[PDB]
C-alpha cells in the first residue's frame, strides 16, 4: 500500500504494543457478534448464540490468533501484500469459499478493536494509516479469487 | 419506497417478461457469476458452467420470487417473509451481493425489453430491486 | 430493527457520552475527512483543518441530531424526517458516505468509552447508526 | 486493468459500433434520473424535474457525449487509465468536488445503456469485460482525490 513513512512508522510503532493473542481473539469474536451472518463459516466452532458464547469460545479465540499472526506478517511486507497473501487468497477462495467482503468487515472491526485498546493514542492520523493497511490486506486477500 | 408510478411501471415491465422470467432469471445469474466472480463463493455446490441445469433451475426460483414480489408489491414483507428468514438465517449471503444481482437483472431486462426499458422504467425497477433486497436482508441482525 | 437490548445498550452508551457528544461528533468528522478523503467533497466551503470551529460547529450539530434520535429511539423516522428531507433534497450526499461516518463514530466511541464498549454494546451501536443512516437516505428517490 | 485479449478484443469490437453522441446522452441522462442525487452537480443545466425534462435537455446530452468521449480514449490506454485520467482526476476532485462514487454509478448506468442498445450482442461475457473496464475507469478517475 502507499503509506507515507511517518504513516508506516506509526503503523509499526503501535503495532508493537498490540497483544496479538488477545487482539486476534477479540477482533474475530467481535466480527461474529456484530455481523452474525459471518458465523456461516464457523458452525464447527460450537455455541456462538451469545456474545459471551462467542467472545470466550476457545476455537474462536484460537482462530483469532492465527488470522492476526497472519495479518502481523503482511505488516512486515507492506510493499508486497499480494505475494504475502497469495496462498491465503487461494485458500480462502478455492477451499473455504469466503466472500472477500468478510475481509473488509474484519478490517473495520479490527480498526475499532485498536481504537478501543489504544484510546487517545489511536489518533485520526493513526487511524487513517491503519485504514490504508486493512484495505490493502482485504485487497491482497481477494486478489486470487476467480 | 414504491410510488404508484413505480409500481405501475414494474407491473408493466414484468408482465412483458411473462414467459421468460425463468430464462431471464438464469441469464441474470450467469451475468453475475462472470461479472462478479466473488458471488460464486455462495454456489460452490452448483455446477456453474454455461447452460448448467442448477443455474437454470435456480434462475426460475429467483424469477418466480420476483414475480411474487411484483404481485404483492404493497406487502412484500409478508409476501417474502419466508425468503428473508432463509437468506438471514441459513444462507446468510453478505448484503453487498444483493446489489450485484440486482444490477445483472437490470442488464438482462434492458437487453431483452429494449422498448420498455425507458429511463423511467429503469428508475422504477431499480427502486423495485432495491426494496426486494432490503426486505431479504431486513432480518440479518 | 432495534431490539429492547439494542435500545438499552444505545441509551446507556450514549448516556456516558453525555457531555462530549459535540466534542466526539467533531472528532468523528475529523476521523472521516482523514481516512475517507472522498468525504471532503461535500464540505468544500469549510475549513477542514485541525480544530477548525467550522468542524467543531458541525460536529456538535451532528451529535445533537444523534442525541435526539436516541431520545426518540421509538420514533426515529418522525424525529429526523426534517434531516432526511434535507440530506435527500438539498445536500444530496451519496448514501455510501453515511456508512463511513458511522464507522468513524464507532471508532470515536470506542476510543472514549473503553469500559462500556463491549461486543454487545458495539453490536447495538452499529445497528443504531445504520438505522439512523437508513432514515436519513429514505427520501433520496 | 486486467483484460484478456479476448476480453480486450470484445471490448474494442462493440465499442466500434458506439454512437457516442446518443450513448453518452443516454448514459448521463439515465444517471440523473435513476440516482437523482447526482443532479446536485447540474442545476445550471436547467429543468431536470422529469426524466423527459432530463433526457431531452441539451445540456445533459452534450455533457453526456463529452464524458463518453473522454471514456472512449482511456480504451486506447487500457494499460494506463491511471496516467490517462490523472488530470481529470484532479479536476473532478480539486474543482468539481465530485464524489468518486458517482463514477461507479456511471459505469453501471453505462453497462445498462450498452445492453439496452446491443441487446443479444451484449453477452454475459461481453458484459464481464466491460464491467472490468468501467471499474478501472472509476478507479483511475478517483485516483488523484486527496
Ligand atoms: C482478514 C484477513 C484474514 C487472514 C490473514 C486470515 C488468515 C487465515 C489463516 C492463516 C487460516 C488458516 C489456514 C489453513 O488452515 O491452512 C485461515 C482459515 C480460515 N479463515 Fe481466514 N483469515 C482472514 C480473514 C477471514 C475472514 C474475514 C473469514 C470469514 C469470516 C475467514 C474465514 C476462515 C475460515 C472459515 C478458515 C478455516 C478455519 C477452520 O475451520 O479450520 N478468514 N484464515
Ligand atoms: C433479488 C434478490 C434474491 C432473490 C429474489 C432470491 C431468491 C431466492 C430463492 C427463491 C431461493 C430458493 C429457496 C428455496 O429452495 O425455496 C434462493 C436460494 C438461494 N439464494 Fe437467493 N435470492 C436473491 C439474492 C441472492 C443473492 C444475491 C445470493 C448470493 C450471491 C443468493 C444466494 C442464494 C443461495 C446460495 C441459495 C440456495 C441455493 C440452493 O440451495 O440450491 N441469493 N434465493
Ligand atoms: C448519521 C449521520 C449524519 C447525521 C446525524 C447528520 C446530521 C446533520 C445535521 C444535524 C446537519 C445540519 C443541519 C442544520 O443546519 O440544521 C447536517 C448537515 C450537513 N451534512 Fe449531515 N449528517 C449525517 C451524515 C452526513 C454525511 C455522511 C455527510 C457527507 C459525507 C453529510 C454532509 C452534510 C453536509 C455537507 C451538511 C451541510 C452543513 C453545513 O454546510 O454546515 N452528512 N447533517
Ligand atoms: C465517470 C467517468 C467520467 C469521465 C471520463 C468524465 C469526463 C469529464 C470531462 C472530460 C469533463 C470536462 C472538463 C473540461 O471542461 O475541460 C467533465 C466535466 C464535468 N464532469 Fe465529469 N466525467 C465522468 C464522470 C462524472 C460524473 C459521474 C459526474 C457527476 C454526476 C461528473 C461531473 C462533471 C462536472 C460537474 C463537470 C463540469 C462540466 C462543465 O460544466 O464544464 N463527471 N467530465
Amino acid at each position: 500500500v502507499h503509506l507515507t513513512p511517518e504513516e508506516k512508522s506509526a503503523v509499526t510503532a503501535l503495532w508493537g504494543k498490540v497483544n496479538v493473542d488477545e487482539v486476534g481473539g477479540e477482533a474475530l469474536g467481535r466480527l461474529l457478534v456484530v455481523y452474525p451472518w459471518t458465523q456461516r463459516f464457523f458452525e464447527s466452532f460450537g455455541d456462538l448464540s451469545t456474545p459471551d458464547a462467542v467472545m470466550g469460545n476457545p476455537k474462536v479465540k484460537a482462530h483469532g490468533k492465527k488470522v492476526l499472526g497472519a495479518f502481523s506478517d503482511g505488516l512486515a511486507h507492506l510493499d508486497n501484500l499480494k505475494g504475502t497473501f497469495a496462498t491465503l487468497s487461494e485458500l480462502h477462495c478455492d477451499k473455504l469459499h469466503v466472500d472477500p467482503e468478510n475481509f473488509r468487515l474484519l478490517g473495520n472491526v479490527l480498526v475499532c478493536v485498536l481504537a478501543h485498546h489504544f484510546g487517545k493514542e489511536f489518533t485520526p492520523p493513526v487511524q487513517a494509516a491503519y485504514q490504508k493497511v486493512v484495505a490493502g490486506v482485504a485487497n491482497a486477500l481477494a486478489h486470487k479469487y476467480h | 419506497v414504491l410510488s404508484p408510478a413505480d409500481k405501475t411501471n414494474v407491473k408493466a415491465a414484468w408482465g412483458k417478461v411473462g414467459a421468460h422470467a425463468g430464462e431471464y432469471g438464469a441469464e441474470a445469474l450467469e451475468r453475475m457469476f462472470l461479472s462478479f466472480p466473488t458471488t460464486k463463493t455462495y454456489f460452490p455446490h452448483f455446477d456453474l458452467s454455461h447452460g448448467s441445469a442448477q443455474v437454470k433451475g435456480h434462475g426460475k426460483k429467483v424469477a418466480d420470487a420476483l414475480t411474487n414480489a411484483v404481485a404483492h408489491v404493497d406487502d412484500m414483507p409478508n409476501a417474502l417473509s419466508a425468503l428473508s428468514d432463509l437468506h438471514a438465517h441459513k444462507l446468510r449471503v453478505d448484503p453487498v451481493n444483493f446489489k450485484l444481482l440486482s444490477h445483472c437483472l437490470l442488464v438482462t431486462l434492458a437487453a431483452h425489453l429494449p422498448a420498455e426499458f425507458t429511463p423511467a422504467v429503469h428508475a422504477s425497477l431499480d427502486k423495485f430491486l432495491a426494496s426486494v433486497s432490503t426486505v431479504l436482508t431486513s432480518k440479518y441482525r
